[PDB]
């Protein structure tokens, strides 16, 4: 048996381009006290995608950027500015599944304090942005397979507002989709989940203890 | 009627320079050369003799050489001297020019 | 003709500035930045020499600077000039001119 | 309720705060019309899409078009 | 030319009100509000000075303010005045003239 | 109005010699449009008598035979003498003349 404790904002999503890497050893990018950038929507353009790469200069730090996808010019933008002028960007896919992608990215939004870009109803659009609409994270680690961001902030009262809003949503719910769980754990992190991974020589020695 | 680099537009036409567009943006970000666009604001190089139309003498071109000068974004054909490259419009299709 | 922010409008062509549009309607409540169109009151900020034809000698534009004018919803490109936003149209595409004097009391 | 209309309800409802609520009507087809001149009548007169007598949605009056308590 | 609630149409057009649509038709018989639609005749309340084209001066339009008028019913653009409805036609569009 | 191998070209019109078109081919492989072939270099062979508009006298050509001439990548009619290849264009049309003196 092992006791794991997950604590922080897990997805199992990498970086859309080894040029990202930072650390050297592991091939990972590590930042801490960074920015996110939340889409909702695909980022191909370079008009949208260009102030909030401004507005992480002029505030000297480290961007993380979650998409449906990072593209077209924008990734051209996102990894000549990582080679050139050795700039602390990554851009990583959304956790991805189609309506799913809207709660896990509002949930992000909410967690890390600050808003999704695209469209709900009203959008906001990825041109004008101000820090207030970014998310601001004690630490963020990415690897080619998954990424974890830990230390967000925001309101707590609006985050325990969301909990309660999941466990009073999947409660009522007639459902063989867990991903209403997955979604918990992951909003519960930095509060915190913890896993049971039970030992065992044998699946049936595995379910019955 | 004035030419450039041996080359003499004809009747109405004038042909411009693209002046070079931004590769670091406002802040402090670089940008790819051929991102998404073509840029704008050009300086004339070249001028036609004139359309000779609206009566039965030649009406000489609106801007004079060495103008800077705002293009559209659809129109005019491109040429290529000394293998550089130039483009070239109608008079008409010019929408505006730059004053001191 | 007369120019404005360093640019001066060629043949035909008028500068207008678009005056911004209602984001708090009547009473006290606001509205969606989606639901505005195109606003079709503008004041005019540059224009040009004239129009060479009908005739041998160039034909002044027919609004003066500085003048409240009504613009249709189409034919109209948009220039930028210190980053900030300024719309060009043919002089025969604006539709109308606001008044500034009265005759009769 | 949805378009542009729910887009003014919100955000306009997140702003100094004025309380307005949206619900669909009761609904299913032909029912939903006598369903709601039963709450027209009940809250004491209200009509208003296509008609018997014609009201219009953009030509409202304070008294309209019944009342109501909580 | 001449003007109308501070607003004065450019070259050929002409600013006409729409006469009110019939509630009580014929047989005695009542009308609801969306029944129709467009009405054809319209009072002109507001003039182009006229159209530069057809000479070397320009030439006035053919109605006078005042005028009782047939509308066609496809052309002209609406225009709002403090805060009631009118539209906006081209002078060669206008169909007809009610004499008095 | 002068012609070319025993072929005088009418009105408006302009004859050319074009220096080889194909572009949209190299070697074997395809490619892919650049501004591929958006203007011809040309050198003119021959000249119509001129348009009889914009007057009641007719109103000659505005390039000389043996000019120099840059070509729209569209419009042109190709015609062949001696089993050659030579290409006809109305004078306004035609873009650019190259001038031979400071």
């Amino acid at each position: 048996d092992e006791l794991e404790i997950i604590e922080g904002m897990k997805f199992d999503r990498g970086y859309i381009s080894p040029y990202f890497i930072n650390t050297s050893k592991g091939q990972k990018c590590e930042f801490q006290d960074a920015y996110v950038l939340l889409s909702e929507k695909k980022i191909s353009s370079i008009q949208s995608i260009v102030p909030a790469l401004e507005i992480a200069n002029a505030h000297r730090k480290p961007l993380v950027i979650i998409a449906e996808d990072v593209d077209g010019e924008a990734l051209s933008t996102l990894v000549l500015n990582r080679l050139k002028v050795g700039l602390q960007v990554v851009a990583v896919k959304a956790p991805g599944f189609g309506d799913n992608r809207k709660n896990q990215l509002k949930d992000m939004a909410i967690a890390t304090g600050g808003a999704v870009f695209g469209e709900e109803g009203l959008t906001l659009n990825l041109e004008d942005v101000q820090p207030h609409d970014l998310g601001k994270v004690g630490k963020v680690i990415v690897t080619k397979d998954d990424a974890m961001l830990l230390k967000g902030k925001g309101d707590k009262a609006q985050i325990e507002k969301r909990i309660q809003e999941i466990i009073e949503q999947l409660d009522v719910t007639t459902s063989e989709y867990e991903k209403e769980k997955l979604n918990e754990r992951l909003a519960k992190l930095s509060d915190g989940v913890a896993v049971l991974k039970v030992g065992g020589t044998s699946d049936v020695e595995v379910n019955e203890k | 009627g004035q030419a450039f680099r041996k080359f003499l537009p004809l009747f109405d036409r004038v042909l411009v320079e693209r002046s070079a567009a931004e590769t670091v943006t406002k802040g402090g970000i670089m940008l790819p050369e051929k991102s998404q666009g073509k840029v704008l604001q050009a300086t004339v190089v070249a001028v036609g003799s004139g359309s000779k139309g609206k009566g039965g003498e030649i009406q000489p071109v609106s801007v004079k050489v060495g103008d800077k000068v705002l293009l559209p974004e659809y129109g005019g054909t491109k040429v290529v001297l000394d293998d550089k490259d130039y483009f070239l419009f109608r008079d008409g299709d010019i929408l505006g020019k730059y004053v001191d």
